């Protein structure tokens, strides 16, 4: 049901919410979870969000190419060979991000719970 | 000030840090939360080495709040 789905999801209490796919329902409202960077853990259900792609005008955190992660709002998606990229914009200006670049502040994500919180 | 940094394994980690810390506390805070001895870890920001001996300020990461940096370990 929840498996194979792509997430955002968080491993600590006040954490940021990273990307990946559920492989595993394993109970007491807990999901394995493989995160694309390769990280795999058990998530609580309550930290996962099931998003994908992050709507519009989400105010996200992405990792720029100068390598600083600071905020910014999708305007746009796009999908090319499998891979999901989005155009996110910060301080005025737009950008195109994988996926992967794309995490979610605990307020950020916790804006995104009641629309796509599992559970 | 928030920064991140991933690790071999792929998880990225958050710490706190001010200008002053030493390399070698950033690498004892990322020992005391991830357990990576600090004989194994090699910082570096946007490719270039942060080195022993040296402080985050010297190398004119640490802006304002809003930009977190991500330090890799290579």
């Amino acid at each position: 049901s929840f498996v194979g789905l792509r997430v955002v999801a968080k491993w600590s209490s006040n954490g940021y919410f990273y990307s990946g796919k559920i492989t595993r329902d394993v109970g007491a409202g807990k999901y394995k979870l493989l995160f694309d960077d390769g990280y795999e853990c058990d998530v609580l259900g309550k930290d996962i969000l099931l998003c994908d792609p992050i709507p519009l005008d989400t105010e996200v955190t992405a990792l720029s190419e100068d390598e600083y992660f600071s905020a910014g709002v999708v305007k746009g998606h796009r999908k090319e060979s499998g891979e999901l990229y989005y155009s996110i914009e910060k301080e005025g200006q737009r950008k195109w991000y994988k996926r992967m670049a794309v995490i979610l502040s605990l307020e950020q994500g916790n804006r995104l719970r009641e629309q796509y919180g599992l559970g | 000030m928030l920064i991140f940094v991933k690790t071999l394994t792929g998880k990225t980690i958050t710490l706190e840090v001010e200008p002053s810390d030493t390399i070698e506390n950033v690498k004892a805070k990322i020992q005391d939360k991830e357990g990576i001895p600090p004989d194994q870890q090699r910082l570096a920001f946007a490719g270039k080495s942060l080195e022993d001996g040296r402080t985050l300020s010297d190398y004119n990461i640490l802006k304002d709040s809003k930009l977190h940096p991500l330090l890799r370990l290579r």
